[PDB]
């Protein structure tokens, strides 16, 4: 999406890493290779930087029935900060990421991995009375989303319900 | 970054003692040692550095000789400036250091010329010792005693980063016979919360540990938020490490009260309306990740359009803080200026 | 030309007596860890790493092992790993096993060798490639590649019996001295090492042994020429003592971001169970259900709580953290369970406190009891007003009477007290059944 | 003030036996200027302007006002009745000592930057800081010590932390029989350590005043290099309550100052000390650090091979540190100024005849040679007399030696003011002079 | 205030005309003569362009005890839109504009003038049945103000009360 627009106009991009597994570095490198101004910055300074941003564009993992989001960890704070300044938010996602489910199960909603990523094993006996939690995914309510860009056009979050009615039969909602 | 290009950038691998003469120089050896330790980063903390600087100043004041005709009152003031210019070159100062500077200069100026050298030296040493004893330790004890009344059985307290005052308060409260558990949140340019984790584990307190981006996952269980501070601004905002404002905002979103503890001698007179501009930058090479074979950002200077940012400070408005505890008691955040500086 | 498919050798016999108030009933490899048989972890790890053929050797109580293996999911025709069982009554040590392997001419290329109690999630592609390159550039100079995990010398998973110290060449990983550290306060190193290199010698005390090695066929020969070798330690020491010629060098590979351990006594068993509960070994959690069994399923909740199907809970009960409940368990009212594992089909009364305990299948516990750090075997029973002090063991069918308080270290078993006397009311209380095995 | 430099010159050090040709070592001028010059010179370059020297009267001769350099040496004439080591040599000069010391022996030809060692001393508040160099191979032409019969040397083992800054173990092979012995408690705090066996000491110790104060109370110690440093490195690990008044008041008693960790109860370690455990420097007061140099120039003048190995390369260093001293002197009269090497030093009053085939060699003062001379890889000075037809290749000459016609000598050193007959030579001195 | 800082840096200024007196043209001309970029627009486009503004700086006619403002007609809406984007607002005023009054009665708060400015007299056919109102001043609550700048320094709106207590005796509040 950004590469296509970069051919005719000029802008500046800020990338925030997600740091249980730093992956924003590769995105920043690839964006820089195309000839776009880029800046890398840690998760701790998202709020202090918001005053100089014009738009927010993100991807997603799944889209729920009522317009809620299942994103990577750290998206909830980003959405809250963007809402604090009334900055628009945009989600880029195709059609096969829409599911006929509601946020009611929780539990297995997230996905937990080994605590090795956070605290190294070489910490000694301290790793005998300390609990470490490493979630991966995060839930986002639909009041913090402004637009949906799909392979057919742009739609408000309230329209998604209608789409579902023309995609899946209500009988086959539960396998 | 052109946005923050106004602030200077310094590296921590530039030796400044290469061109200095070995057997003492214009700069007193104590300041040389202190600047070396500051540059190497072996002494960190908003309060330890002030104590070390005051000890070095005491050592210098001990070894002094009055000029044959010139009075020491102006001579010492003129002599002290190059040392602290060198110290500023080593590393930018903080609010506590500036306040100590102002107090010491006032004390040096206020001395009379009728007295001898030894009397002046003894008086200055006694004054410095009195200042250190009165403005740090007793204030901490009073603050801990004041804050003991807001901890109850079954509570869950959330802390961020590392601060000596918070650890002292928590350990004293636990020793007093209260039962609770603690949650620690860490950021990843420094990983400073491990010190607090170790201290709490050794003291015999249950604890949990996690990173900042998952803060919204555990806030449903939390009941209180306890934070320290680095300085207090004139309008009532609070300056602290980067990321505190995020915690304040999310806690407000989840309906959790926030408490701030600070000492009265860190009260500044600046005014700031945003978390930008007047800050300090750091070495951009520390952001490099070491994840197996994949090591991005290596030789990042090769790419022309790549920039790395590293902030240190962040300002929080007084609309996200509900209580402030100082040695004079507990007050709302918005009432800070009307009591702290009204004595003037 | 691709190399032949990888092959593994599994030893399913303990050849020791460190588990002998219990092993009279069940073999070691069939002990239930986290409600799963202890032989499943090794086979799952070997299947995951990429092994395409496995040999199994059983000597003691081989009938039950065969019965268990025939119902497993690794003997189905769809499995990619083929299991072959070889049993005999003449095995006494690993040396006999390797001599028989060499006599039958089974392995033909580089292979793996493991015991029956190993829990890990280690991928060994890099180590295999390093070994292949080393044995290709030179000719039959390296015959082994041991595996270690980097760790601190104060972790709760380091027993005093297993600690070792090693001497390492920094440039190329090569073991020059390997010594146990049991019952010693000062360590000695021969000077002849330092005359070899200049600044390559390092002393390492921050390594944990995983008991996983990559062996070449030549090893088999070295276990037939020397008729006195009986374990791996003897082989290593003999190779490190005789530095004249042939099959000399030995290398080591150290990992840092994976897991691997072995179970050899109660202490390390408890440590490994605690590490498994807390998702430290995770491609494999209790929720995964890698055994493909219909009776072992659970749901994960906050604070690391796993609940099986149909389980019923009373009013006022509180579960703190790190708890596992098997199917069919019934719990009364106002209980307190922390850091515990409970097997399938157990009945528990009211006002019960369980802390760092372990219960197996079909165990009934009466109301008003307090238990700390103890293990209970199959079909045990405890009456009312009983307090078990830390480190208590009860074997199968053992019953303990009411109004008693066992001291620390008590062991009770239905087998002859010390190898026909009435049950002492002073030992097992009223209506008790068992003999005190104090030793 | 910070330091009070001390440069002892009692003899040539501690191993005078293996190298004593004709004259006392401290005043030995081989290499044009005397050896004791180069240490002092470096002390002038850093900024030192006072040097205390302890030596005998005979060496002190003419040294009172030999040069008028910036230094004002306070020379103390030690009695020449006995030659005892450095331990009580430091005790004799104790009343004149005020601050920390920098002990330096009159053997170094070092070119290292002293800023690194003093930086290590200042930053970590260490109680000791040494200087050592990687053991370099002694590959050179044979010094003619009978050509053969080289003995073995007792090696030394240095066990250092992985970061290579903190000393943890050090021993010599003399007392050890066949194996090392580790304490065992050390490994529990330092899991991995490295070992070095090929090293060369530089004898540039930096010490604190408490070390001298402790040393003065115990006369049993005789040499710092062999008794004090091993004792310090051993005691640095022994706890205050360990298992083997009226015990010589061990070093821990003579400590009345704080470190980078003992400031206040607040300064107790919750990130007040690096964020580590509280009890790391509360009891550990003796700390040692060592800086290891990989490449450069640093050696001690104690061997016959070095006697020419150093001089083969000192022209480069001398030209580096002196840009106004050309190899040739004003009082040099060379007939053949076309066969002269670039590093061919010539002193004053030097008479040169025809066919001056000189290269990679040093010529001294009041020298006399004649036609048909080819001197290569050699050094000579101090009023030599040479006639026509002498070919010299590595034949060191000390002083007042007469050379006859056709006397071609290869690698044989001659001294003691002895004449040399025609067509006589050998591989080495054999009878020198 | 703007001319002093114009000697070093460069920026852009937008001025609203403030109908019907339209005194913004004078400031636009004066700032243009000094060499600063300027733009003039009508009142109605305040909300449309607020999304591209970094700061708002204004003056005032009076300051009340609790921090409220009495300003020109179009100020109140200008204060609201800024709050919609969390854009800081700054008031520049000296210290003699402070009064010990409270907003109790608004009968004398506003000032009304002849309706000539709004509707001309040449509409005489329909002027007998239409009532025209032309207020001049406007009230602004204290929750919409960020900082006060005076000849002493920067202060929060809460501090204002204290200044009052050290400027006027409580007796002379009502003349």
């Amino acid at each position: 999406f950004l590469k296509e627009a970069a051919r005719k106009r000029k802008f500046h991009v800020i990338v925030a890493e997600c740091a249980p597994f730093c992956q924003g570095h590769e995105m920043a490198v690839n964006l820089s290779k195309a000839g776009i101004e880029t800046t890398v910055m840690t998760d701790a300074a998202i709020f202090a930087v918001m005053s100089r941003v014009n738009k927010v564009i993100i991807g997603t993992k799944t889209i729920l029935a009522n317009g809620a989001l299942r994103a990577v960890t750290g998206t909830h704070t980003l959405a809250l900060a963007a809402k604090h300044h009334s900055t628009p938010l945009i989600v880029c996602a195709p059609m096969f990421k829409l599911s006929p489910q509601f946020p009611n199960e929780e539990d297995s909603f997230h996905k937990f991995v080994a605590p090795e990523e956070v605290l190294p094993f070489t910490e000694g006996d301290i790793l005998e009375k300390v609990s470490v939690h490493c979630p991966v995914f995060d839930y986002v309510p639909p009041e913090l989303i402004t637009l949906f860009i799909s392979n057919i056009g742009g739609n408000a979050p309230s329209y998604i319900y209608r789409l579902m009615s023309e995609l899946y039969h209500p009988d086959d909602h539960v396998l | 970054v052109s946005l923050f290009s106004h602030l200077p950038q310094y590296s921590r691998q530039n030796s400044l003692t290469q061109f200095m003469s070995i057997p003492s120089s214009v700069i007193h050896p104590a300041m040389v040692r202190l600047g070396l330790q500051y540059s190497q980063g072996l002494v960190s903390g908003s309060n330890a550095r002030c104590i070390a600087l005051l000890r070095a100043l005491q050592q210098v004041i001990q070894d002094y000789t009055t000029p044959p005709n010139e009075e020491l009152s102006r001579d010492l003031v003129n002599k002290l400036k190059p040392y602290m210019s060198f110290l500023t070159q080593c590393r930018p100062l903080s609010a506590s250091m500036h306040n100590a500077i102002k107090f010491l200069n006032k004390e040096i100026t206020s001395v009379g010329s009728s007295k001898r050298e030894e009397e002046a030296k003894s008086e200055l040493r006694a004054a410095i010792d009195r200042y250190v004893q009165e403005k740090i330790v007793l204030a901490a004890q009073a603050i801990s005693r004041f804050a003991y009344q807001k901890i109850s059985n079954g509570d869950v307290i959330l802390v961020y980063g590392c601060s000596s005052l918070v650890s002292r308060i928590l350990q004293e409260a636990w020793t007093e016979g209260r039962r609770f558990r603690v949650v620690v949140v860490d950021s990843r340019p420094w990983l400073e919360g491990r010190h607090t984790l170790r201290s709490l584990v050794h003291a015999g307190v249950p604890a949990s540990y996690l990173l900042i981006p998952a803060a919204s996952y555990v806030l449903p269980e939390v009941s209180k938020v306890l934070l320290g501070a680095h300085a207090l601004l004139a309008n009532g905002s609070v300056m602290s490490r980067v990321g505190t404002a995020q915690l304040a905002l999310v806690a407000r979103a989840h309906n959790v009260p926030v408490l701030v503890c600070c000492e009265t001698y860190k009260f500044c007179e600046r005014v700031q309306t945003d978390a930008f501009v007047s800050n300090e930058l750091d070495d951009p090479d520390d952001l490099q990740c070491k994840r197996g074979e994949h090591v991005a950002l290596a030789n990042w200077q090769n790419h022309a359009s790549l920039r790395l940012l590293n902030l240190v400070y962040d300002v929080t408005p007084p609309e996200l803080v509900d209580l402030v505890i100082t040695e004079l008691g507990m007050i709302p955040c918005s009432s800070v200026p009307v009591v702290l500086r009204v004595k003037s | 030309e691709p190399p032949p498919p990888l092959q593994a050798v599994l030893v399913a016999d303990s050849f020791d007596r460190r588990f002998f108030p219990i092993s009279k009933d069940q073999p070691r490899v069939l002990l239930p860890l986290a409600n799963v048989a202890l032989i499943d972890y090794t086979l799952e790890f070997l299947t995951a790493t990429g092994v395409q053929e496995t040999f199994v050797f059983c000597c003691w109580k081989a009938a039950q092992i065969k019965e268990h293996l025939l119902k497993s999911k690794w003997c189905r025709p769809t499995s990619l790993n083929v299991v072959r069982i070889i049993t005999s009554e003449l095995y006494r040590s690993l040396g006999d096993v390797l001599r028989d392997v060499d006599a039958k001419a089974l392995v033909r290329s580089d292979f793996l060798l493991v015991y029956g109690d190993v829990i890990s999630n280690i991928n060994i592609t890099r180590a295999l490639e390093e070994h292949r390159l080393r044995r290709k550039l030179e000719k039959n100079v390296s015959v082994m590649t041991m595996i270690f995990k980097e760790s601190s010398p104060s972790h709760p998973t380091r027993c005093h019996e297993d600690n070792v110290v090693v001497a390492v060449d920094s440039t190329t990983n090569r073991v020059l001295h390997f010594q146990k550290t049991q019952g010693l306060r000062r360590f000695a190193f021969p000077l002849s090492l330092f005359q070899g290199s200049s600044d390559g010698v390092e002393v390492r005390y921050d390594l944990l042994d995983c008991h996983i090695s990559i062996c070449s066929p030549q090893v088999a020969q070295l276990f037939t020429d020397n008729f006195d070798y009986q374990t791996r330690d003897d082989f290593v020491r003999g190779l490190l003592v005789n530095e004249e010629i042939l099959g000399n060098q030995i290398h080591m590979h150290v990992t840092a971001k994976e897991y691997g351990a072995r179970v050899s006594n109660l202490h390390m068993y408890s440590a490994v169970c605690a590490d498994v509960i807390r998702r430290w070994v995770y491609p494999l959690t209790p929720e995964a259900n890698f055994t493909d069994s219909t009776t072992q399923s659970c749901t994960h909740s906050r604070h690391n709580i796993y609940r099986g199907p149909e389980v019923s809970l009373g009013h006022g009960s509180i579960l703190e953290e790190n708890v596992l409940l098997g199917s069919g368990t019934v719990i009364g009212s106002n209980c307190f369970i922390t850091n515990s594992v409970i097997g399938p089909g157990c009945h528990i009364g009211d006002n019960v406190v369980l802390d760092q305990t372990y219960l197996w299948q079909g165990v009934r516990v009466a109301a008003g009891a307090q238990i700390h750090q103890s293990l209970l075997c199959d079909n045990a029973e405890v009456k009312e007003r009983v307090t078990l002090k830390p480190r208590s063991v009860l074997t199968s069918q053992v019953v303990v009477g009411p109004n008693i308080t066992l001291p620390e270290g008590s062991v009770i078993s239905l087998h002859p007290p010390d190898a026909m006397k009435g049950y002492n009311p002073a030992e097992v209380g009223a209506a008790g059944k068992g003999y005190l095995w104090k030793a | 003030m910070e330091f009070q430099a001390v440069v002892m010159a009692v003899g040539g050090g501690s191993r005078m036996t293996d190298l004593t040709s004709s004259i006392p070592k401290p005043l030995l001028p081989v290499g044009n200027k005397p050896l004791i010059w180069y240490p002092l010179n470096l002390l002038e370059r850093v900024g030192f302007e006072e040097v205390i020297v302890v030596t005998t009267r005979d060496v002190q001769k003419a040294l009172c006002a030999e040069f008028k350099m910036k230094m004002k040496p306070d020379i103390v004439c030690i009695p020449d009745d006995a030659d005892m080591g450095t331990a009580d040599s430091l005790r004799y000069i104790y009343p004149k000592l005020k601050t920390d010391v920098l002990v330096l022996s009159c053997d170094l030809i070092t070119d290292v930057a002293l800023h690194e060692v003093v930086d290590l001393f200042r930053a970590y508040d260490a109680s000791l800081a040494m200087l050592m160099r990687k053991g370099q191979d002694s590959i050179e032409p044979v010094p003619g010590q009978k050509g053969k019969k080289k003995a073995v040397e007792q090696r030394d083992f240095i066990g250092v932390d992985s970061t290579g800054k903190r000393l943890l173990f050090m021993a010599n092979e003399a007392d050890l029989d066949e194996e090392l012995v580790i304490k065992g408690s050390i490994l529990q705090k330092h899991p991995r350590i490295r070992f070095h066996t090929g090293l060369v000491d530089a004898h540039l110790y930096c010490l604190k005043k408490y070390i001298v104060d402790f040393l003065m109370e115990n006369g049993s110690i005789t040499s710092i290099r062999s008794e004090l440093i091993p004792y310090l490195v051993r005691k640095q690990f022994s706890s205050a309550s360990s298992q083997q008044e009226l015990k010589s008041l061990d070093i821990y008693s003579f400590i009345k100052e704080a470190n980078t960790l003992n400031l206040a109860p607040y300064d107790a370690c919750w990130n007040a000390c690096r964020g580590d455990r509280w009890e790391d420097l509360s009891r550990s007061q003796v700390r040692c650090y060592v800086h290891i140099m990989k490449e450069g120039l640093c050696s001690r003048v104690s061997t016959l091979g070095l006697y020419m190995e150093a001089n083969r390369q000192v022209p480069k260093l001398l030209s580096a540190l002196c840009p106004e001293e050309p190899p040739v002197h004003s009082s040099a009269q060379i007939v053949s100024k076309h066969l002269v090497g670039v590093d061919s030093l010539i002193g004053p009053e030097t008479q040169i005849g025809e066919k001056s085939s000189i290269k990679r060699s040093v010529i001294g003062s009041s020298c006399l040679i004649k036609d048909r001379v080819t001197i290569t890889n050699c050094l000579l000075m101090n009023s030599v007399t040479v006639e026509e037809g002498s070919n010299i290749q590595g034949s060191v000459i000390c002083n007042n030696a007469v050379i006859e016609k056709g006397a071609d000598i290869k690698d044989c050193l001659i001294g003691s003011g002895q004449r040399i007959e025609a067509k006589a030579k050998r591989v080495n001195e054999v009878i020198v002079g």
